[PDB]
């Protein structure tokens, strides 16, 4: 009675663009060129397949056909699973306010770039305004101009004194207060991002439409322009060269596997609630097979996009593009790539479509990755919630606001990365490994083989099994102990982050997965009897 | 890394002639070159600076061409001061290589090497020991032989020839031929001679001293 | 204008480190990168590795990864480059250069630092007087000289009068045999200016600090 069954898709394209857009996001622009051409060049590219061969598709996959089968959130479906673990869908969800503190501030960046990129002129390409020093130096200027250590780009004085305005902030201590541009910026985002999420998978599904397929267009347009740039081969030289000698080097076997984590998402609880809407009879393997295969091929290209562009910027100076790409961050996009942009022909053009672009990237990603909770709270709280759909949804992109505003601030960048590396990420892995573990290792692995040969018809190949016994949780805890055991030292915009910054990574860290083990002792406190009885009746499911 | 080869670490060439000097880079440099200048017992100072371009505080007769690997650096009218060791040096990728260095010499007319021979002074007989000095100055080109005679027999023990730079005012080297022997063989025998073997002229420059207070 | 003012000669035994200084004067020290580069004898040029003044971002070579350490030092503007686990290969000539960050061109220099890394004794240079034989016939000009003998390493300093006059002063270099140099020079001054004033050749030696001054006699 009342509502019973649940909803259901209203076309296979729209979930299978719907989880290609989530995939898909800054990172497969500009971290995968940079980490590929960083670790060995073209050579990169046989380690980043084998860690998705046997790590990425698999947990990709059975993530994808669990949210498809059980159609239950992040945090109901683990009522009738192994309900000790029930904590893991409010971990994630803690998880996402956090990503969802810092990701769409980046947006807003863009999107202050955007409506900033409307003028004639642009403004990072002259040094006559009201935020450059003395030692800005720009070209069409005086020939023979040397840099010194104290110069500056009109593009670097731009994205540093003006939009991210960081010189005002003295580091992580002194950082207040909050601008109020990339306030109204994120709060524009919030709204696309409100309309597009408030009805449910029907706007998110009808708007991923254009926040899917834009990126691609943009992409190629600045492919088929950065090609005839000329000296635009040096970038692509720099970006395929192989050194098979990193390969002998254990460290870049885990940047690609943690590249290839992220960038395929699993654990999130996105693909859960996306392959919750769907046919039962509906084919999941080819599903997950293609976005991810796109995904990465979309990576790829976005490489020579890059490159290509960076090959002429490197022309336009002295060569090595390895020089001209040092900084792995915001910087290589606000900055470097906006700068050689804006050397060329119909910019302003260029400059729209492309901070237009880095909007359209970003978008579809949130839009699942409040998606995920969404569908868990409601899911978990059913007839206490989803009375409206509209009042939660605009609880959480509130809540994302004000979880903003210490981003907002002027050293706001120095809290992105702060929660960029030292929070989500391996609280993320940790919880991807406990789901990974407790699917494969309490559930059974030959039951889930029975469900999926219940709903697709047929039982998983050895392949398969073969990997969710072993191979993917080795893949997730490799990449936890190799980051547990040396995180990396951060360093932003010529400021090294105090020794204490990793406290307080983990500070935000722990705070988030505190739930599951606290909620183990939970429910193995509460359910009466022994221990070994309450853990029987603890990690056996529902037998109704 | 990047290897800048100078193919040639010797070139000749006369006071007012035009010459080049080559350098070759591993990969391709764009216009990303520069050369410096390293006078016999100075520090390098550079000329040029990306390819062409000339830095400031120097003469005009300095040119540089090339785009891609190969790059030339031209001097119009050779003085006699331009004699030094020219380096290229790529500026683009980490770490800044240079070539292998070509000593530019200053081709001239043949000269007379002015032979001056010099017996021990009092202070080292003094001290024990007698060195006959043979000087050859002023000569050109580097190639000279050099004969010693004791008392008319050749002598080749203990003489050591030390050839010096080629001159930045007239382009002429000069030469020491030392003759190291004791005060005891030096006080049993009287005239030394020194002759030296030229191309300017067959008859060798014969000079000769008498040991009995000059 | 922008001087570049290194430290004197060393002279080292092997296994020990030294460290040469690097004073600038002229311009901005805060502007431009400090470089170290080494040059062989009878060797080309080699980047050694640089040094940001303002907070001693060092970048070294990975040919000189552990072999060199660059320091500075913003109170008066001097740069600082150590050598350890010295061999007979670090006898060399080390200069620091002046570098913008691009183009990245060594525009001034400085005069450079003779080492030697060499367990033989600082052995002080004999000065032996050449001066002309009293039967030779006094011509247009005649032809002095004086000799070093015995020393080490090589660094010794022969100048004639103060230098003056030496426009014709020839100079011929060392030669090394049995562990020790021996050079010697000469100068071609006319013949009515000698013997009537006072021509005398000045022999300094820095490695032992010995200044030895003899005058030519006929
Ligand atoms: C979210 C909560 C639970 C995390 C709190 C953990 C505490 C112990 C961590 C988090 C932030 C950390 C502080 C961050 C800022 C500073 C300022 C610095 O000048 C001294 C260290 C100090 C004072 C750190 C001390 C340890 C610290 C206070
Ligand atoms: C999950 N893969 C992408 C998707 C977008 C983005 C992301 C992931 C999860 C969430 Cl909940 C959100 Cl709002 C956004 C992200 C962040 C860090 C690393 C990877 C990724
Ligand atoms: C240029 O920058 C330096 C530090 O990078 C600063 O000390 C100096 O004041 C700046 N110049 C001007 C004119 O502001
Ligand atoms: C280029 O810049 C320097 C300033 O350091 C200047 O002195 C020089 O004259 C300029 N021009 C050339 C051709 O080097
Ligand atoms: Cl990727
Ligand atoms: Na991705
Ligand atoms: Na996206």
């Amino acid at each position: 009675g009342s509502q019973g069954e649940r909803e259901t898709w209203g076309k296979k394209v729209d979930f299978l663009l719907s989880v290609i857009g989530y995939a898909v996001d800054l990172g497969n622009v500009w971290r995968f060129p940079y980490i590929c051409a960083q670790n060995g060049g073209g050579a990169f590219l046989l380690p980043y397949t084998i860690m998705a061969i046997f790590g990425g598709i698999p947990l990709f996959y059975m993530e994808l056909a669990l949210g498809q089968y059980h159609r239950n959130g992040c945090i109901s479906i683990w009522r009738k699973i192994c309900p000790i673990f029930k904590g893991i869908g409010y971990a994630i969800c803690i998880i996402a306010f956090y990503i969802a503190s810092y990701y769409n501030t980046i947006m807003a960046w863009a999107l202050y770039y955007l409506i900033s990129s409307f003028t004639d002129q642009l403004p990072w390409t002259s040094c006559k305004n009201s935020w450059n020093t003395g030692n800005c130096t720009n070209y069409f200027s005086e020939d023979n101009i040397t840099w010194t250590l104290h110069s500056t780009s009109p593009a670097e004085e731009f994205y540093t004194r003006h939009v991210l305005q960081i010189h005002r902030s003295k580091g992580l201590q002194d950082l207040g207060g909050i601008s109020w541009q990339l306030a109204l910026c994120i709060m524009l985002i919030f709204t696309v991002i409100y309309f597009s999420i408030w009805k449910g998978v029907k706007t998110s599904g009808k708007v991923v439409w254009v926040t899917a397929t834009f990126p691609y267009i943009a992409l190629s347009v600045l492919l088929v322009r950065g090609a005839t740039l000329p000296g635009a081969w040096r970038g692509v030289l720099f970006y395929l060269k192989p050194n098979w000698q990193k390969l002998l080097e254990t460290g870049v076997w885990i940047d690609a596997a943690a590249q290839i984590f992220f960038s395929l998402g699993p654990g999130f609880g996105v693909l859960l609630a996306f392959a919750s809407y769907n046919k039962f009879n509906n084919n999941c393997y080819q599903d997950a097979l293609v976005t991810s295969v796109v995904n990465c091929m979309t990576s790829f290209v976005s490489g020579f996009v890059i490159f290509t562009v960076l090959g002429y910027m490197a022309e336009m100076r002295n060569e090595d593009v390895s020089e001209v790409a040092k900084d792995a961050g915001p910087s290589l996009l606000f900055i470097t790539y906006a700068e050689a942009i804006a050397n060329m022909p119909a910019s302003t053009f260029f400059a729209i479509i492309f901070f237009l672009m880095l909007i359209t990237l970003g978008l579809d990603s949130s839009f699942a990755g409040l998606e995920g909770v969404i569908t868990a709270v409601l899911d978990e709280f059913p007839h206490v919630w989803a009375k409206r759909r509209e009042r939660f949804v605009l609880a959480v992109v509130i809540t994302c606001f004000f979880g903003s505003l210490v981003t907002l601030t002027f050293g706001g960048a120095y809290v992105v990365k702060l929660l960029e590396e030292y929070a989500t990420g391996p609280a993320v892995l940790t919880v991807a490994l406990i789901e990974a573990v407790a699917v494969s290792w309490f559930y059974g692995i030959t039951q889930f083989c029975r469900d999926v040969k219940e709903m697709l018809g047929f039982s998983p190949g050895w392949f398969w099994r073969i990997c969710w016994v072993a191979i993917s949780p080795l893949f997730l805890l490799f990449i936890i102990a190799s980051f547990l055991m040396s995180p990396p030292q951060l360093r932003l915009f010529q400021y090294n982050y105090p020794y204490w910054s990793i406290i307080l990574g983990y500070a935000i860290g722990t705070s988030s997965f505190i739930c599951i083990p606290t909620y183990i002792a939970y429910r193995l406190i509460i359910t009466p009897g022994t221990f070994k009885e309450r853990i029987i009746k603890s990690i056996t499911p529902e037998t109704p | 890394d990047i290897v800048m080869t100078q193919s040639h670490k010797f070139m000749s060439t006369s006071v007012g002639d035009r010459v080049s000097i080559t350098c070759k880079a591993s990969q391709d440099v764009s216009t990303a070159v520069a050369w410096y200048q390293q006078k016999p017992g100075q520090s390098p100072k550079l000329l040029i600076y990306s390819a062409s371009y000339r830095y400031t505080g120097v003469p005009d007769r300095f040119t540089g061409s090339g785009s891609g690997t190969d790059f030339t650096f031209t001097i119009s009218s050779v003085q006699a001061e331009d004699l030094a060791v020219y380096y290229c040096q790529q500026h683009y990728s980490i770490p800044r290589t240079f070539g292998g260095g070509t000593k530019l010499e200053i081709k001239r007319a043949d000269a007379a090497p002015t032979v001056s021979i010099f017996p021990p002074s009092s202070e080292q007989l003094t001290s024990g020991g007698a060195s006959v000095v043979c000087f050859l100055n002023n000569f050109y080109p580097k190639d000279i032989n050099v004969k010693w005679k004791i008392d008319g027999s050749e002598r080749q023990n203990g003489v050591l020839n030390s050839w010096t730079d080629q001159d930045s005012k007239d382009s002429t080297y000069s030469m020491s031929s030392t003759l190291t022997l004791t005060k005891d063989e030096y006080e049993r025998h009287n005239s030394y001679t020194c002759e030296a073997t030229h191309k300017t002229s067959t008859s060798p420059i014969v000079k000769s001293f008498n040991r009995n207070e000059c | 204008e922008v001087q570049l003012q290194q430290s004197g000669p060393e002279l080292v035994k092997p296994g020990a480190s030294v460290k040469i200084s690097c004073k600038a004067s002229g311009y901005t020290f805060t502007d431009y990168y400090m470089n170290w580069v080494k040059q062989s004898h009878g060797k080309s040029l080699e980047w050694i590795g640089n040094i940001n003044p303002n907070n001693g971002g060092t970048s070294y070579n990975q040919k000189f990864k552990g072999k060199a350490t660059l320091t500075v030092d913003k109170s008066s503007t001097t740069a600082y480059m150590e050598l350890r686990s010295l061999t007979s290969e670090d006898s060399a000539v080390y200069y620091c250069t002046r570098s913008p960050v691009r183009p990245y061109y060594f525009d001034y220099w400085g005069q450079g630092t003779t080492l030697t890394v060499s367990s033989a004794k600082t052995t002080p240079p004999s000065v032996y007087p050449l001066a002309p034989g009293c039967g030779d016939t006094t011509g247009s000009s005649v032809t002095l000289g004086c000799l070093v003998k015995g020393y080490f390493p090589e660094s010794v300093t022969v100048t004639w009068n103060s230098g003056s006059l030496s426009s014709s002063v020839h100079t011929f270099p060392a030669l090394l045999q049995s562990g020790l140099y021996t050079m010697s020079s000469s100068v071609t001054v006319p013949s009515s200016t000698w013997p009537s004033q006072t021509v005398t050749c000045s022999v300094a030696h820095p490695a032992s600090s010995t200044t030895v001054d003899k005058k030519l006699e006929p």
